């Protein structure tokens, strides 16, 4: 299957700080109809995942604009602007461009 | 809204049979899903079942041993598992996706049912 690599595993940060999360995949996750099928979850501490960008770039409602995700073919990345107690948790990017669909193992945002 | 239940302790080889109910959404225009986190925190699907429950797909190292249903009791999905592996421990979560939008799949999650398949 598409084998989805976050970097890094723990990332500590402090309040206000700027971050980028990295997640590269083993395939090139552009589907034969031109989307790429590349999202990326929240799972704040104690809670259930949460979407938070869908396809590459697209922040889902609710999604303040403190995140922004880039990238393309195999190599993208999540940004978060101003770092806030609420974002903090593990993210998880995930594809569904190819069956079966897949996760990376997350990147745990740590207060510092 | 989405609940899960039927999560246990079992032991290798043993069946078991989840469910996730649903309440605060037209149910027949989402596809259903099953999602495990391992104690590792990675996560892993299981399945889907369309809006009518016309097409499903499995993960194959799930195919044959675990099937799944959006029966009607009243708004359920099921997820009937048989010949349990350790391999299988972890928290399952039903989660759902509009079928008229196109966003991601598992737009939303459900609270999690653990289950643990040991000793």
């Amino acid at each position: 299957d598409v084998v989805m690599t976050q970097t890094p595993l723990s990332l500590p940060v402090s309040l206000g700080d700027q971050a980028s999360i990295s997640c590269r995949s083993s395939q090139n996750l552009v589907h034969s109809d031109g989307k790429t099928y590349l999202h990326w979850f929240l799972q704040k501490p104690g809670q259930s995942p949460t979407l938070l960008i869908y396809k590459v770039s697209n922040r889902f409602s609710g999604v303040p604009d403190r995140f922004s995700g880039s990238g393309s073919g195999t190599d993208f990345i999540l940004k978060i602007s101003r770092v806030e107690a609420e974002d903090l948790g593990v993210y998880f990017c995930s594809q569904s461009t190819h069956v079966p669909l897949t996760f990376g193992c997350g990147t745990k945002l740590e207060l510092k | 809204q989405l609940v899960e239940s039927g999560g246990g302790l079992v032991k290798p080889g043993g069946s078991l049979k989840l469910s996730c109910a649903a309440s605060g959404f037209i149910f027949s225009d989402n596809y259903m899903y099953w999602v495990r986190q391992t104690p590792e925190k990675c996560l892993e699907w299981v399945a889907t079942i369309s809006d009518g429950g016309t097409y499903i797909d499995y993960s194959d190292s799930v195919k044959g041993r675990f099937t799944i249903s959006r029966d009607n009791a009243k708004n359920n999905l099921y997820l009937q598992m048989s010949s349990l592996r350790s391999e299988d421990t972890g928290m399952y979560y039903c989660g759902r996706s509009p079928i008229y939008y196109d966003y991601a799949p598992f737009t939303y999650w459900g609270q999690g049912t653990l289950v643990t398949v040991s000793a």
